[PDB]
């Protein structure tokens, strides 16, 4: 016979990339948007904006 | 579920104990009206009584298995021949192969087509037999595997088709599609040159709803040496009069001859133009006739797998009306 | 879906009459669960071609058993799955298993059924294999053609003599349909005559065949054209041609003789 | 149906809570530094 | 990246379709994702040929 | 973890590093 | 068995419109359950001929669910014919009770879904009943056939189409033809004593004027007439040609309509339950 | 009139079935009636246009 050596994604190396968190009730939430913007830094440079 | 049909009859063309389940039959025409219909159907030139002898040469049996009939073609791969001869249990089995051969290339001679005698039914799935006297049972609509046969080491079965025969026509044609869900067409080919003439077997799968200008192009050296050695061993008359010619210059002429109805038997009405449509001995639709096909059922896939073969895969049957391609 | 239709209560006898006719066919206007005797019945004798046209404009349905109170029926072209009834046939000849069956007026001697109790009439149209039927209707008009200025059919062993004419109330009742048949066919004929002049003068054995061939592969006649597309069509559509049944008769002979009924399944 | 949208989501580590300084009046004695 | 994609898991869905061949169990499960950080988070090598 | 408008105001895998 | 068709993100604006689409019919290529929207596309107006014709190569599909994520559809007919479903009337016309319905391409290219958020338009066809559409296809081929609510032609496939009419006519001619012609007189003599005579035939019928035009002589003996018969076998012809001429230059009857208790005809842009024949 | 008519109610009867965008219920219910008075016991009455 033949076994099935089955693979765990957490215990990958890959994993550090994203971060995956369960989210139960997307499927009903998806039908609209979320829609979150981040950031974005700014210089204080002289002379009056 | 599905519903059955089922048909008492003669081993003489399928023998269900020969062939395991899952191939599809077909329902023979009682031969009296075809020898009948030849008396008035047969072209001029032509004998107007050879498939009677054909027939009576052969001698109630109705049914005939595909595996059977694609044998008795031209086209076949001969480890069919050799297995419908060496493993089919019945006497003078060959011989009858040959015969039949002898009434079907009789049949497209006197212009009455096999497929005007071949009615299809479903796949066989179930037979009990006396001493050459069986009772077949076949499918007729649903899908195949929806029945219950009592070999109990395969309850359900499939569709089994002779490999030898069975023609694509997408990847043939490479329309760069993509395999779904795929038609399935028997379709025959007629080829009519006066004591050289056959007939082709197939079995045809595509997405293709309307066969036509498919099969006219893929058929095309049919058609074209059908179309001029058709008309053979009929008198066509001389050189074609002049007076053939429609005349066509008279319709809008505003002073032309004219004649009132109700003055037409022999009246000072003789000023007319003669004009004598003169067809006799050109090619009839009839004539032209090469192929003749008629929708089967909706399939998934096909997988070739042993003598070669070919299983289909949720065969559902549904079965049309035959269909014309002469043109 | 089944329909049930009010009888009204005609008599004893001739209700006993009609309780053999459980396998016919009649058509209903609309899909509705309550009917009545008086809108399912045309007349007894009328042209081939209004019952034509009529059978294409209604919905079909079979003949359930009747109780003397109310009949039952089912459509055909709507079912579930579809399911099993059995069909009375009514044909001149019999009708083998694995066949597909048609509806047509009765193009022969027609039958009427005469119920001279509550005074109405019913016709019932006629069963018959696709391809023989596609045959009988050009046999008929074919007779009438040379009365304008032999018929034998064969069927699974023994041959009929398509009764002559005027056996019934008239030929009348076929009349407009030889006369459509014929005056669209000469149409086309001219029509094609006079779009390319010279086809009749072409070689017969070589020209116009190679004609033919090399076309296969790679008052304004135009308005004629476009009226003559559309007689054909709407012709041709109404022509019946379109089996809604196929015979799928399960324990029992192989063969069915006029009269008697048999197991068919919906297309 | 004209779809919208919905609150988005913010980090588990938002710790905005400067208005315990603005909510009334701001000490600015200890307060500072956390924020 | 060390955490580029965010990424939601939502809930498994099964289909049952009654046929002839038995049974088919087209098994589905729907996903979300979102980059976060200002600027790119991830390049190419055309390293070997 | 989803809330509503109320407001405040390891393990040893294997592996090539 | 219901076909998928998955979405990309569109435009909140334009899925309040699409979602009013639950009625018109789709043409796919092939019939995978699984299926992407980019697949099924066309261009806008231009040679109704070109999609006639690619309106039998391909396989219809009612949509009945929209959803932003994905679209059920239907496989309209490929093994069923009781599928009782709901098309909405995106026709010109005003259908009755039992009518069968024809799926016709839409004309002058006004009407389709210009779909920005992703560059790509649907032209949902129009249905009209087989009566009318029979007319429709019938003038359009006499105009494609002239050229060797008022659209141009292409020019490019026109041979095609006057391809298929010359030889669904060409061999309409037999040698039983010339004996039913040899009777045009005899029956243009009948157009006066009765009226329905004259009815039958039509006014400008290209016929009526040849009949007083030329003369024939009686046919000429054929070879073994004195066995076969021949205008059976051209009347057979004949029927088993135009029983199928209406299908070759248009579309076949798809599916018809029928309903209980209301009102009887289902003016445009409406629900009408039709079975599937 | 006061009793014309009479009426039956029966059991609900629910039949479900599954589809791609998930259960689609489908409730029915059987019901029937009988005359009671002997002869007529309702009359139209065109009233006004």
């Amino acid at each position: 016979c033949s076994t099935l050596s089955l693979v765990r994604f957490l215990e990958l190396g890959l994993s550090v990339a994203c971060v995956c968190t369960k989210f139960p009730e997307l499927s009903y939430v998806a039908e609209g948007t979320i829609q979150f913007e981040v950031q974005q830094p700014m210089i204080a440079r002289d002379g009056p904006h | 579920r599905a519903r059955l049909i089922r048909q008492v009859t003669l081993a003489d063309f399928c023998e269900p104990q020969a062939e395991r389940p899952g191939l599809v039959v077909l329902a023979l025409r009682h031969p009296a009206d075809l020898a009948g219909a030849a008396y008035a159907a047969t072209p001029p030139g032509k004998n107007h009584r050879d498939l009677e002898e054909a027939w009576l040469a052969l001698d109630r049996a109705s049914v005939v298995s595909l595996n059977f009939l694609v044998a008795a073609a031209e086209n076949a791969d001969d480890a069919l021949r050799a297995h419908v001869t060496t493993n089919y249990r019945d006497r003078r089995t060959a011989a009858r192969l040959e015969r039949f051969a002898t009434v079907l290339r009789a049949m497209i001679r006197s212009h009455v087509f096999p497929h005007r005698a071949l009615h299809v039914l479903g796949g066989l799935l179930g037979h009990v037999t006396q001493d050459r006297l069986a009772s077949v049972t076949c499918v007729a609509r649903g899908d195949q595997e929806a029945a219950r046969t009592n070999d109990m080491a395969a309850r359900r079965s499939q569709v089994h088709v002779p490999a030898c025969a069975l023609m694509d026509v997408d990847r043939e044609l490479r329309l760069g599609g993509d395999d779904g869900l795929r038609f399935a067409y028997l379709v025959f080919v007629y080829t009519q040159r006066h004591r050289r003439e056959a007939l082709r077997v197939h079995v045809a799968v595509s997405r293709l709803p309307e066969l036509g200008d498919a099969l006219s192009f893929l058929l095309a050296g049919t058609r074209v040496d059908n179309a001029i050695h058709g008309t053979d061993e009929a008198d066509a008359p001389a050189a074609p009069a002049a007076a053939a010619a429609f005349p066509a210059y008279l319709f809008n002429d505003p002073r032309s001859a004219r004649c009132p109805t109700g003055r037409l038997n022999t009246p000072a009405a003789e000023a007319l133009p003669v004009w004598a449509p003169d067809m006799r001995g050109r090619a009839t639709r009839n004539s032209c006739m090469y192929a003749a096909y008629v929708r089967l059922g909706t399939v998934e896939r096909v997988v070739r797998r042993a003598l070669p073969l070919a299983h289909m895969e949720r065969f559902t049957w549904d079965v049309g009306a035959w269909e014309e391609c002469f043109f | 879906m089944e329909v049930d239709i009010a009888l009204p209560t005609l008599s004893p006898g001739d209700l006993s009459a009609l309780q053999r006719c459980e396998g016919r066919v009649v058509f209903l206007e609309t899909l509705r669960r309550h009917a009545t005797l008086r809108e399912v019945a045309l007349p007894c004798g009328g042209d081939v071609l209004a019952a034509m046209a009529a059978y294409r404009r209604r919905f079909a349905a079979v003949i359930t058993r009747v109780t003397p109170h109310r009949m039952l029926a089912t459509p055909l072209g709507v079912g579930g799955r579809g399911q099993s009834l059995v069909l009375q046939n009514t044909g001149p000849f019999d009708l083998t298993n694995g066949d597909h069956v048609c509806l047509v007026p009765p193009l022969l001697g027609d039958e009427c059924l005469r119920l001279t109790s509550a005074n109405l009439e019913l016709r019932f149209p006629m069963t018959l294999p696709l391809a023989q039927a596609r045959e009988l209707t050009a046999r008929v008009v074919a007779r009438a053609a040379e009365t304008l200025r032999a018929d034998v059919v064969f069927s699974n062993g023994r041959r009929y003599q398509l009764p002559p004419p005027h056996r019934d109330n008239a030929e009348a009742a076929t009349r407009s349909l030889v006369l459509n048949m014929i005056f669209l066919l000469n149409e086309g004929a001219v029509i094609l005559l006079s779009l390319i002049p010279n086809l009749l003068t072409l070689g017969a054995q070589d020209g116009y065949a190679n004609a033919v061939i090399q076309l296969g592969s790679a008052f304004c006649v135009f308005e004629a054209l476009e009226a003559w597309i559309a007689s054909a069509s709407r012709l041709g559509d109404t022509l019946g041609t379109r089996p809604v049944a196929r015979v799928c008769i399960f324990d029992g002979p192989p063969t069915v003789p006029p009269g008697e009924k048999a197991a068919v399944v919906e297309v | 149906i004209e779809v919208h949208s919905h609150r988005a989501l913010f980090d588990i580590f938002k710790r905005f809570r400067s208005d315990d300084n603005n909510l009334y009046g701001a000490e600015f004695d200890a307060l500072l530094g956390t924020y | 990246e060390k955490a580029s994609e965010s990424y939601f898991m939502g809930q498994m869905q099964v289909a049952r379709t009654e046929s002839g061949g038995g049974l088919h169990l087209q098994l589905t499960q729907p996903r979300a994702n979102v980059d976060l950080g200002v600027g790119f988070t991830a390049a190419y090598a055309a390293a070997a040929l | 973890v989803i809330a509503n408008t109320n407001l405040v105001t390891s393990a040893r895998v294997r592996a090539d590093l």
